[PDB]
């Protein structure tokens, strides 16, 4: 469980290369390639959860995220082994098509994660969100599989998507991510972040009670934002967009 | 500076510091002196000293590369070098020399107590990775 | 060559003499002693950054109101003693003196406890105090007759230990001149463990 | 920023042109003009203050020309400085090398 | 050495201030000639037109070229890093020295 | 005349500076502690390595 303090933004791919150089001028570090695959699961509507205390609202149903890393050998087509595995490959990832299709992901079926809507009030300068996390290491039995496990808990699959981007590690534990997101269905693959990169700068705090640390984290994030003034505008997203409860449906992408 | 901080923990094995610019290493048959000096006949072991300097520089470069790799790997990890673990400069050279000395001593002991006593013994030397 | 404030000194001395009933000499002596103490503290600060005693061997605390310096050494020493030194103005001679506050040094014979010329040879005085404390501890150990005397080395103690059933051999234990922990020449893991226990 | 420098050089150039025309007309008609017609407007009423106004013109044109040229030169150097500063931009062989080095040291030690 | 683009940029700038110096010099000669023209000798009258024309054409195109340079500044935007490899190159050279030490036939 | 003589003098020093300086290197302007003016400085340490 962490308090994640975050700021968001977006950029057009035209400046992409330039942006990268500037980051290396500041951090002093080179970018590192990465990828991931997230699957979202929701409580089964076939089961009537009368246990939701309607007269008191002790709790509301929520959605579970399962993440995993996928090797690049599934994301590189027959035209791309010649180039080395570095960040420049992202320049060729502008098409809505991608080597990883629905059948391979179905064949695949980790990190389990749950979150809450950010803290209310208009006196917050950065998006503060609470995250509860655990890890699944292995399994066994006659039906050892992620799908069977989540159906045993009482959850069913809803959708999935694939993230590819680069990471920058700066001082004080600040992490800056440049991402491209591909939604995947049997109908096909569609790039929601079409013609651009999604930028997200964030820090993690282990204990929410410590307030000196939280103040330091906010100071670092606002200093970073004030450093990038004039190039990219980093902003607090909409509090109602980062809500992932089942009752109301929307997805920040 | 790294040599000073590393050798400050090797007093128990016969390594001492003379001043702010000199360190001394003693061996049952040899002596090594490392000095930082201001500018103000080819002997047998001159190449030996040049090689020692070269490998010391190489080990410092290796330390720098390890530091950079650890820094890039993860942001949270505070980069505070541990003298017992990270600083490895005189340890490999001293270990090689003393291991050679002990290998010679055990060779002599085995020859005296086994080879000279029991004829026909066959000895094979190997290194295991 | 010090940049003295000549005019301010002129007015100060003139005012003192006008209000004088002696006092000027006392003020001058006090200022000289304070300046000497301050520059001694500055020398300590310069040395501590790169000195042999940097790693917690020596700690110095300076008080301007009492104009005295307390020096604590060998923090990891529990042999019924605590290494303490006091630098301060002597009442009888009105001079800055260094006293090694130790009862063992108090009853020790033919061994000076108070030293002068601290500015010139502070390092030499510290080395002499270190060696004297080590010698006092070694002499106490010899008086207890646990370690035999080493003729070749006066700072090495011989402990008799049987390596085998018939062998009866001495082991050389030495005293660190910086922090003062006993150590063996080639300690085995058990020997190292018991040396740490001794420490 | 750069647009401000553009504008500043603009008044720099127009001021050069205007002061040039002013000193030209002043020195050309420095010979005072007497015309009986009322249309002409040239007055020299107090004799020596005429020379004072003349040296006025001289000092003004000198100071303004020198200042403008020096400002332009400093501007060019600043541009060049901005140009310079602001524009942000086998293993196996080593294995046998170290093996030979270590065996040579072991033999020589 | 610097990349060539900066080299011709600095060459153009140097040409700019040399042209400014030439403009100042020509201002000096035109001020000189106007004095004797006011004195009353008409022989150097034809030279006056040439001097004025060259002075004005030197004043104009210099500012034009400087304007072009400042314009180049407009589109040139968007178009310790060495440390990231610095240790590496140091590493390389050190081993090279070892090679020179390792081979006694090359130490001559 | 004075302006031309002085000005060509600083072009002489200017050309000396331009053709004397080589280049990758971390170069910036710093304010001297004693002088207070802007001077060119180069970072050559291993701090970032």
């Amino acid at each position: 469980m962490v308090q994640q303090l975050s700021l968001f933004g977006s950029i057009g791919d035209d400046g992409y290369d330039l942006l990268i150089s500037t980051l290396t001028t500041i951090s002093g570090n080179p970018p590192l390639l990465y990828n991931s695959l997230c699957t979202v699961w929701k409580p089964n509507p076939s089961y009537d959860v009368e246990n939701v205390n309607s007269r008191n609202q002790l709790v509301e149903p929520n959605r579970i995220k399962l993440s995993k890393e996928v090797p690049f050998s599934y994301l590189i087509d027959e035209t791309m082994m010649d180039k080395p595995l570095n960040f420049r490959i992202l320049k060729s990832f502008t098409n809505d098509k991608i080597p990883l299709n629905y059948a391979m992901t179905r064949n695949i079926l980790w990190s389990l994660q749950i979150s809450d809507i950010p803290a209310a009030g208009n006196n917050r300068s950065v998006s503060m969100q609470t995250i509860a996390e655990t890890i699944i290491l292995s399994s066994a039995g006659k039906n050892s599989s992620v799908s069977s496990l989540m159906n045993g808990l009482g959850y069913v699959f809803e959708f999935q998507y694939l993230t590819i981007g680069v990471k920058f590690f700066m001082k004080h534990g600040l992490i800056l991510e440049l991402q491209k997101i591909w939604q995947i269905e049997e109908a096909g693959n569609s790039q929601i972040t079409s013609g651009g990169f999604l930028l997200k700068a964030y820090i993690n705090v282990s204990r929410g009670t410590d307030i000196d640390r939280i103040n330091y984290t906010e100071t670092a994030l606002m200093n970073l934002k004030k450093e990038l003034q004039g190039y990219i505008e980093l902003s607090v997203p909409d509090r109602q967009s980062m809500d992932s409860r089942v009752a109301h449906g929307n997805i920040l992408i | 500076y790294q040599i000073k901080k590393e050798c400050a923990l090797l007093i128990s094995y016969g390594v001492s510091i003379e001043n702010e610019n000199k360190v001394i290493i003693e061996l049952p048959n040899e002596k090594f002196e490392i000095e930082l000096l201001s500018l103000d006949l080819p002997k047998i072991n001159d190449k030996r000293a040049n090689l020692m300097l070269v490998m010391l520089r190489l080990l410092l470069v290796v330390i720098f590369k390890k530091t950079l790799r650890s820094r890039i790997s993860s942001p949270h990890g505070l980069i505070n070098l541990n003298v017992d673990d990270d600083i490895l400069i005189i340890r490999p050279i001293l270990g090689k020399v003393r291991f050679a000395n002990y290998k010679l001593l055990l060779k002599k002991i085995i020859k005296d107590y086994v080879l000279d006593i029991v004829p026909g013994s066959s000895i094979t030397e190997t290194e295991v990775e | 060559n010090l940049p003295l404030n000549k005019p301010r000194l002129e007015k100060l001395i003139n005012e003192i003499l006008l209000k004088s009933n002696l006092s000027l000499y006392n003020f001058l002596h006090k200022y000289v002693l304070t300046l000497q103490l301050y520059m001694v503290h500055r020398e300590f600060l310069k040395l501590a950054n790169g000195g042999k005693f940097s790693k917690s061997n020596l700690i110095h605390n300076y008080d301007s109101k009492k104009s005295t310096i307390t020096v604590r050494y060998w923090l990891n020493g529990k042999m019924d003693s605590k290494g303490k030194i006091t630098i301060g103005i002597q009442r009888t001679t009105e001079s800055l003196i260094l006293k090694w506050d130790n009862q063992s040094a108090s009853r020790a014979k033919n061994m000076p406890v108070i030293y002068n010329n601290i500015v010139s040879n502070i390092e030499g005085i510290l080395d002499e105090i270190m060696f004297n404390h080590a010698r006092i501890i070694r002499s106490e150990l010899l008086a207890r007759d646990i370690f035999q005397e080493d003729e070749e080395n006066s700072d090495v103690l011989l402990f008799q230990l049987p390596t085998t059933c018939v062998s009866m051999a001495p082991i050389q234990l030495k005293i660190d001149l910086l922090s003062g922990q006993f150590y063996f020449r080639n300690p085995t893991p058990l020997l190292s463990n018991y040396a740490s226990k001794i420490n | 920023m750069s647009n401000q420098a553009l504008y500043e050089k603009l008044e720099q150039t127009r001021t050069i042109l205007s002061v040039k025309l002013a000193e030209l007309i002043n020195m050309t008609t420095i010979a005072d003009r007497n015309d009986d017609d009322e249309g002409s407007f040239a007055q020299e009423n107090s004799e020596l203050a005429v020379a004072t106004t003349s040296v006025m013109m001289v000092n003004n044109q000198t100071m303004q020309l020198i200042k403008n040229v020096q400002d332009l030169l400093i501007l060019t150097r600043s541009i060049k400085e901005k140009w310079l500063l602001n524009q942000i931009p086998d293993e196996k062989q080593i294995e046998e090398l170290l093996d030979n080095c270590i065996e040579t040291f072991v033999a020589e030690k | 050495m610097q990349p060539p683009y900066i080299q011709e940029r600095l060459k153009s700038l140097n040409d700019i201030e040399t042209q400014l110096c030439s403009m100042l010099q020509e201002a000096s000669q035109v001020t000189f000639i106007f004095g004797e023209l006011k004195r009353g000798n008409e022989s150097v009258k034809p030279q006056f037109e040439n001097h004025v024309k060259q002075f004005y054409e030197r004043l104009d195109k210099s500012t034009t070229q400087l304007r072009k340079e400042i314009q180049l500044l407009d589109e040139n935007v968007g178009t310790n890093k060495k440390a990231l490899g610095q240790d590496t190159e140091k590493m390389e050279e050190q081993l090279d020295l070892l090679s020179a030490i390792l081979d006694p036939s090359k130490s001559k | 005349n004075k302006l031309s003589s002085i000005l060509q003098n600083e072009h002489d020093y200017w050309n000396k500076i331009m053709q004397s300086i080589s280049n990758k290197d971390v170069i910036f302007k710093i304010r001297d502690r004693t002088s207070g003016q802007k001077l060119l400085a180069i970072k050559y340490g291993y701090e970032d390595s």
